[PDB]
């Protein structure tokens, strides 16, 4: 609905956002930006680390984590593309926590830190942020993902 | 047909050139483009004589 | 009739003849501009097609030679009845095996 | 697009309007003609011939060698319709190759292009489609265990 | 052709001038799907979860969204060999389980390799992408 | 002494006997049938190839590399310069295995045998004995 | 279509293949080549013959092993006695593919071995024998007989 | 095109398959005949010591049978420059004197040029034909 | 067939799916590309680049090397419409050639057919007769006062 | 301490400043500009590429070769190795010619004062001043 | 043809030409220019200089030569205007050949020469000037020019 995360919100978001993908390494630095994010959420929440065993978290520069670190900034990128269609951003988050819902461990504070985290370091890459419009379209976001967690 | 009027690239004077339809695919499971196959033709004055410049294409 | 080696492997070909030159110090084989059209629609697509081609014809052997315009080595030869002049036997050969490896019935439309 | 039996049969029939003679003028014109376009297009090859005097083109040595050639393409194309035999042919035609240090497989696409560009001037109604598709499986044997 | 270094910095390139601009994707991806489901209508039933009966429905954008993003991590890393095996080996897990006959797989490729061309229009190689996602999909399927 | 007349025949008649592929084969196999049946000696040269089986894939390949060789060195009886060069590059191919330089006449006895069989015309005996050996010798140090 | 399988190589592997059965007991031979085959692909990938436990391959000189011998035999036969008729042949190999489908167990890896095998054996038997026309048309019948396999 | 080493041997290929079979040698000579003096007609004044007036006179057979058998030997030498050269001379001598225009040339070059595809009916380059011929008539005119 | 301002707009124009970033992969992978066909022709002129660790070539040294050449090549590119700079830049890469002893110009044929191999590879319609003629241009300027 | 997010900002506004070659040019000629206006003290260094004249083709393939430079170490910014390879080499051609080390500031001060004039974004001060310094202690002694 | 002086290299060189004559004193220019080029090539080449006695080549600021200067100016303007049309170019520069036949003692070297001089003026007075099309165009036009000269 309006107000919260409205149209011109959902625009800004966009078109800010679009800033950073502009050469042919757009993955290089994809896989930068989710590789400094989930590390620093592993740092300020430790528990969480160990959830990330399976993508080998522990070599960040490897393979295995470099491909989640794209698959996560991919799944970003999606959500913020499909502002434009609330329905289908609504079906692909509902996929997204049902996926998170199928990692024990998983809880609703880390996605409150991983909010606070992200806008961070949003303020700093983006030249232009408005982050009103930002903190508004994502609380809605990483809220609909973190909505199946059990904690 | 046509005729060319050259102002970059080749310094040729105007001249007719032909698009002649050669053959089209059209997928039934991709209606949204016609595949076509075309020749190309171009009749030069060249030097005193006329001479045919044609190549095949697609597109 | 029969028919394996065309790319097509279509029911019916249409033969269009587009302009003839005869030459006045040589009329006995004058050269024919014509068009192969064809028109085959299969379940992956529908493909038409209108080969622009070369001709001469052979008086000496009631005979239309047609050269191949695409990259096969496949020519249309028709054979007249010598009487008819209404129907030719259409035999696609390959130019250089001279392997014949269709057949077609043409009538005058 | 393989080899298929039509075009081997097409390449085995146009085959004797490409040189081909009791005298081997034509093989050594033609074939000379096919190197000279690989070493335009591949230069660094034609360091691999001085063993056959290609700095003197009009050698004995470098002439048998083309006639070499020729001949040994032709003992390809004539087992067309002999797999078990040609495979064996083709075999010992790859060692011989092996032999000689410095031969690439990128060479080999090379000389299958120079081919290509070739054999269409010297004989109409030649099948360049049908020649490219079956060249690839001759060379591609010849040629694999040879530096890529 | 094979995937090479080369023609595997080629496909990314035109990938990258395919896919990366959020404006038609969700119709790039709904384009892919209509050829796909065109050759093979049987392979609806697979897509039933997502509801592969209507490709405008929001769930199957979101899952036609999903596909293009993992294809996406897959040409991406090309050229990061341990990245791919790994986005791959990934893939492979999400669809083993499920009955896909290669049938499908090409159904899929012809789809992608009608729709890039429509989608360019310009300069690209179709025998670059034939190697490059007959690479991907092999890894998808084992 | 392999003179313009005689290397002229030469080159016609194996024309007649290679120059056909329907029976290029049967002409090859049939050669070396005749060699290993008249020369047994000789089989323990081609162990590398089969020899023992003429029938054999392995064989068939070789017998093929010969009648090209033979075919080459024939038709290059005209031009010395490649002539020689071609028989040095055949000597090449021979001198590393111990071959009974007098195996060469056993071999032209064979070629001579077979011929006949795949002429249309009446082999010239003389013309080809003559360019054989202005081959052979060439071919032996 | 054509080039790959053409018409000639149909021509060629039908003309060649019809070679082997000239006599009345044409169905000794098919058990004596299937038991072969069969056998010979238990012996190089031994995870296979636990596959043919049903059809008592534990004595290949059996009843039951032979009446199978003879039903690929014949499965074989059929499909290259049909590579005159393109859509009647992928029917009846889509027939075959939904059989080796019912097997959990089989693998392409199986159907490429049993490629290899195939064309060794056709080498030997038959005398007359155009490999680029076999293997090019077999690369398609026993892909696709292959094509609905789990692994 | 122009005179290649290749396209000289294309020529002479081709000319082998239309010449080298002396059946119908004769005939072929004549249709040459009946072309050229149906072009320029007021030529056959140049052949009366030869009966131009009736192509079917032994006289004018033997003279378009001498003519080819000239041509022949020119295309035979094409791939040896030097008796190329020897012969395109001695012709060249044979032909001076005689007030021959171009025009003429272009008669006999056009005749040539649509009776060799009727002979052949099959496999011919008259684009290698027309340099060739070129290149022959060059020699003989001077 | 001399470089036109058509060659040169041509190849401006093309030059950004080429490389091109503010990353340096992809002029590693090229460059890189281009270097191993260059010494695969010409092997001699591998000893000249050691002190950039030819040797091991996953060295940040040659890796920044290769980066030097693809940007060396991007600033004479882009200098394509203004000649004045073009032949200053022109002439501070040749005495920068100069001043290595045993580069000559063939070693400059030589890497023009290399990049002539490689830029087709990783771009669809890339001119490369315009490559081929600009090249020329641009090598034969800084190759000259070298050595054949 | 030239961060990730510094060096990905840093780059971002090096590809809107050098990126486009139609305003590339006026960029560096201003950064000169602004540079020999500011501290003509510096002006000795280029007598060999007349840096007393700026608007010459010598000076302007200098400016060129500079940014290309400059170009390669923001780009290098995120490979250590190369990176510090690329800052040795850089110098090398820099340590023959007696610098005066806090001339780097300048050229920094001289950067960031022309840097928004072609920057559709504000520039980011910070990011600027870290990075431009990790490469110049590579550069200086 | 192509390449050698193309479309664009004509559109260059007459693009950049156009920009001298923007006033309403351009003859005076031309009159300047072609002084300068003339009297540098009598100093270049000395035994030039008595092949303008006709002209009043030793008084340069005369009337005379201030007209002939004109002459060797407006031609080559022309030229430049006429690369559009190659076929008219070249009956005009053709023209030119003869007129310069027509006057002994000039030779290939001269016009080499003033090649040379030329381009070395334009370098100065024209700001844009792209040196390889210019070149590219001239050496042909010079080169027709000349192309008549017994020396
Ligand atoms: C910033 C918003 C987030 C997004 C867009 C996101 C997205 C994703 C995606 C796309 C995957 C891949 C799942 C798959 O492909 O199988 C994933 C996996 C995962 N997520 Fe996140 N996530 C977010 C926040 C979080 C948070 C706060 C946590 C708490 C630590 C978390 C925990 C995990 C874990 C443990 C996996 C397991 C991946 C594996 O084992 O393969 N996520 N997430
Ligand atoms: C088109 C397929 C080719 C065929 C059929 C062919 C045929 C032959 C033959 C018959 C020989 C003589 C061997 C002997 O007499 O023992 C030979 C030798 C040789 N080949 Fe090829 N060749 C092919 C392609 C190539 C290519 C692409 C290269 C790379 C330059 C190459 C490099 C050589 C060399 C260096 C020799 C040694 C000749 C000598 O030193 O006497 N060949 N080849
Ligand atoms: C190489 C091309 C393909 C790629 C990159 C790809 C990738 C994907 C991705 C990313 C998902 C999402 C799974 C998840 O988020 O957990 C998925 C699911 C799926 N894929 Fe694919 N896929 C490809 C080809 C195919 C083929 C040809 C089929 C056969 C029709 C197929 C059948 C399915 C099905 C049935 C699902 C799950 C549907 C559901 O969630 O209900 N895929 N695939
Ligand atoms: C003038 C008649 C002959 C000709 C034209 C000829 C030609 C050839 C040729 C072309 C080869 C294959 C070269 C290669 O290995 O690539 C060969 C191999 C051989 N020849 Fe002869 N040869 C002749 C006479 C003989 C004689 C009389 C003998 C003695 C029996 C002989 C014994 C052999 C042997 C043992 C080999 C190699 C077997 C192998 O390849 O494993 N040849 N010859
Ligand atoms: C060479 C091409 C092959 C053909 C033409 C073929 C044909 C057949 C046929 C006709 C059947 C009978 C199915 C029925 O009537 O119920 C069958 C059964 C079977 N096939 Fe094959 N097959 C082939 C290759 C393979 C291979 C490579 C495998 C891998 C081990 C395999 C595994 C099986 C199994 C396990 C059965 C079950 C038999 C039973 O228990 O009754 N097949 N095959
Ligand atoms: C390249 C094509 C031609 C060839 C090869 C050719 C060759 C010859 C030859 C072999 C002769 C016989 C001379 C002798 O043996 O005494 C001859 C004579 C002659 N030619 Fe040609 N010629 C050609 C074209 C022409 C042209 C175009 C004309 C002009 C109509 C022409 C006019 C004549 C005449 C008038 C004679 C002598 C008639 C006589 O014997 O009384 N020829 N030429
Ligand atoms: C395609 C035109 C070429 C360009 C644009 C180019 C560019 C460059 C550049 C920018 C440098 C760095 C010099 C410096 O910064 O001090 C360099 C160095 C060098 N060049 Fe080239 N190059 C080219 C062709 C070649 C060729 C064909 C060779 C012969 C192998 C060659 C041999 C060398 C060597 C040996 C160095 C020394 C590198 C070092 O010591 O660090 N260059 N080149
Ligand atoms: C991090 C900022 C800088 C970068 C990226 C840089 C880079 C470069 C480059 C690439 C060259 C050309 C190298 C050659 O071909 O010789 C160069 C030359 C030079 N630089 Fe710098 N430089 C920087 C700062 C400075 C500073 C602060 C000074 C002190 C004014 C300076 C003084 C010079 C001089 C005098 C030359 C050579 C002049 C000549 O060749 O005639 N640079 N620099
Ligand atoms: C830069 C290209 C040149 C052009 C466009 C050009 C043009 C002209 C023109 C238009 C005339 C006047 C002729 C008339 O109107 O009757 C002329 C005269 C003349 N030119 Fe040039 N010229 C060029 C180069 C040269 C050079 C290199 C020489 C060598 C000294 C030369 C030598 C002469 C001489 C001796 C005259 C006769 C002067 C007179 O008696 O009026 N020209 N030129
Ligand atoms: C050609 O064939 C199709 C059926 O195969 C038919 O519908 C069409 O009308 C035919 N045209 C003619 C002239 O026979
Ligand atoms: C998040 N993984
Ligand atoms: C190959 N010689
Ligand atoms: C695909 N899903
Ligand atoms: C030889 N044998
Ligand atoms: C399966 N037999
Ligand atoms: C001609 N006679
Ligand atoms: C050169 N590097
Ligand atoms: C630095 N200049
Ligand atoms: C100059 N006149
Ligand atoms: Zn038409």
């Amino acid at each position: 609905h309006q107000f919260c995360c409205s149209a011109e919100d959902r625009n800004i978001v966009q078109k800010q956002w679009s800033v950073l993908w502009g050469d042919t390494e757009s993955s290089k630095v994809k896989i930068a930006f989710g590789r400094l994010i989930l590390t620093k959420l592993a740092k300020e929440i430790p528990e969480v680390k160990e959830l990330f065993n399976k993508v080998d978290i522990d070599n960040p520069e490897g393979g295995p984590f470099s491909a989640h670190c794209l698959r996560i900034l991919n799944a970003l990128d999606m959500s913020i593309n499909l502002m434009d269609d609330p329905e289908a951003l609504d079906s692909a988050l509902d996929h997204l926590a049902d996926q998170h819902h199928d990692r024990p461990g998983v809880k609703k504070a880390h996605f409150k830190k991983i909010a606070e985290i992200l806008h961070t370091g949003l303020q700093q890459v983006l030249d232009d942020y408005n982050a009103l419009s930002w903190k508004s379209c994502f609380k809605g976001i990483l809220g609909k993902i973190a909505s199946k967690l059990q904690g | 047909s046509g005729t060319s009027h050259w102002h970059d690239c080749l310094l040729r004077s105007d001249h007719v050139t032909r698009v002649v339809i050669k053959g089209t695919i059209r997928r039934n499971y991709f209606k949204s483009r016609i595949w076509v196959r075309a020749q190309i033709e171009s009749d030069l004055i060249h030097d005193g004589k006329k001479e045919l410049s044609d190549f095949d294409s697609k597109g | 009739v029969f028919d394996h080696c065309t790319k097509r492997r279509p029911e019916n070909i249409t033969l269009s003849v587009e302009s003839i030159s005869v030459a006045a110090f040589f009329p006995g084989f004058p050269k024919l501009h014509v068009h192969v059209n064809i028109h085959k629609e299969t379940d992956e697509d529908e493909v038409e097609v209108s080969l622009p081609s070369d001709a001469i014809y052979s008086f000496a052997e009631d005979k239309l030679i047609v050269y191949p315009s695409e990259d096969d080595g496949l020519g249309l030869v028709g054979q007249f009845d010598g009487y008819n002049f209404d129907r030719f036997v259409g035999d696609i050969i390959h130019e250089a095996s001279k392997e014949h490896c269709a057949r077609f019935i043409f009538h005058r439309k | 697009d393989c080899c298929s039996a039509e075009d081997r049969r097409e390449i085995q029939h146009i085959w004797d309007t490409v040189w081909s003679s009791s005298f081997t003028d034509r093989k050594v014109a033609i074939a000379g003609a096919v190197f000279k376009d690989l070493f335009h297009h591949y230069p660094s090859a034609k360091g691999l011939f001085e063993r056959v005097k290609v700095a003197e083109p009009d050698s004995g040595e470098y002439h048998s060698h083309l006639v070499r050639v020729a001949n040994g393409l032709d003992l390809l194309i004539n087992l067309f319709q002999d797999t078990q035999v040609l495979d064996k042919q083709l075999a010992h035609l790859a060692e011989q190759h092996i032999l000689r240090k410095g031969v690439t497989q990128q060479f080999f696409k090379g000389i299958g292009e120079s081919f290509a560009r070739v054999f269409p001037q010297v004989s109409s109604c030649f099948n360049l489609e049908a020649w490219n598709r079956c060249f690839h499986t001759l060379a591609d044997r010849i040629s694999r265990d040879l530096p890529h | 052709s094979e995937c090479d270094v080369l023609t595997r910095l080629k496909v990314k390139a035109q990938w990258r001038r395919a896919y990366s601009h959020g404006h038609n994707r969700e119709d790039f991806a709904q384009a892919i799907w209509r050829a796909l489901f065109a050759q093979v209508p049987d392979s609806r039933t697979l897509f039933k979860r997502v509801h592969g009966h209507d490709t405008t429905s929001p769930e199957f954008q979101a899952h036609a969204l999903r596909v293009l993003a993992g294809f996406d991590i897959a040409i991406s890393t090309l050229d990061q060999p341990d990245a791919l095996k790994a986005e791959l080996d990934h893939l492979e897990k999400q669809h083993e389980g499920r009955h896909i006959p290669d049938n499908y797989f090409d159904a899929f490729k012809t789809a992608l390799l009608h729709v890039l061309p429509a989608q360019l229009g310009r300069c690209w190689d179709k025998d670059a992408w034939s190697a490059c996602f007959d690479h991907i999909a092999h890894g998808i399927k084992g | 002494d392999c003179s313009i007349l005689e290397l002229l025949k030469v080159k016609n008649q194996w024309r007649e006997a290679f120059g056909e592929g329907h029976h290029r084969v049967q002409f090859g196999l049939e050669l070396w049938k005749r060699f290993f049946d008249t020369h047994p000696e000789v089989k323990g040269l081609f162990k590398g190839v089969n020899g023992d089986n003429i029938y054999s894939p392995e064989f068939a390949a070789h017998a093929e590399r010969v009648l090209s060789g033979l075919d080459m060195t024939i038709g290059l009886l005209d031009d010395t310069n490649a002539f020689k060069a071609q028989v040095t590059h055949l000597h090449s191919q021979h001198v590393e295995r111990s071959i009974n330089p007098e195996f060469y006449e056993h071999f032209l006895g064979a070629l001579l045998h077979v011929l006949p069989k795949y002429l249309g015309t009446k082999l010239d005996q003389d013309a080809w004995t003559k360019c054989f050996h202005t081959i052979a010798d060439g071919i032996k140090g």
